[PDB]
């Protein structure tokens, strides 16, 4: 919240919540959210015209084309997701490993 | 690009990064590219046949393998 505050007069209309919204992501260091919410302000700045500004949808987006200063060197990737009920026949094991993984 | 044969296999262990790992990365690296393969049944003997004297073969095997297949996120052309 201090970060949209402090480098430029913003605001998140209440089409999201303001707290949570965070839990989107976890892997931020404090510097971490600096030069992302400058991401966020010049992003949507970009795509939208130069009028006033809100958040929503734009934040979700532009959140895949990130990744922690800590990760951004080590070796990360991806997939082309195939989703649960893709491989979905014989659940068995993606149920498995939902449940192991998700506690 | 192509590899003639057991142009893979080397004197040290620990053969697959000396080569076929360089080679075919350098396959996704170039352009869209072919690899060229001859007598495969020399290059990958079936596993089950499993072999003395260090056993190579399931380590040239399984780096192709892993290097080849699944190819999700990689349908970079390379035939």
């Amino acid at each position: 919240e201090y970060f949209f505050s402090k480098n430029q007069i913003m605001k998140l209309n209440r089409d999201l919540q303001f707290s949570d919204l965070s839990l989107e992501t976890e892997g931020f260091s404090p510097l971490d959210l600096e030069i992302f919410t400058e991401k966020i302000f010049y992003d949507l700045q970009l795509e939208r015209d130069c009028d006033n500004v809100v958040t929503r949808e734009l934040f979700s987006k532009s959140l895949s084309a990130f990744t922690p200063s800590a990760l951004r060197g080590v070796k990360l990737t991806k997939e082309t997701n195939i989703k649960w009920g893709d491989i979905g026949a014989l659940a068995n094991a993606k149920d498995v490993l939902l449940e192991t993984l998700e506690w | 690009f192509s590899v003639k044969g057991p142009e893979l296999l080397n004197m040290y262990i620990g053969e697959s990064e000396a080569n076929v790992r360089r080679v075919f990365q350098k396959a996704r690296e170039a352009k869209p590219c072919v690899i060229f393969f001859d007598q495969i049944d020399s290059v990958a003997p079936k596993r089950g046949n499993q072999g003395d004297s260090g056993g190579v073969m399931d380590r040239i095997v399984s780096q192709l393998l892993a290097e080849l297949d699944g190819m999700s996120t990689d349908a970079d052309g390379v035939f």
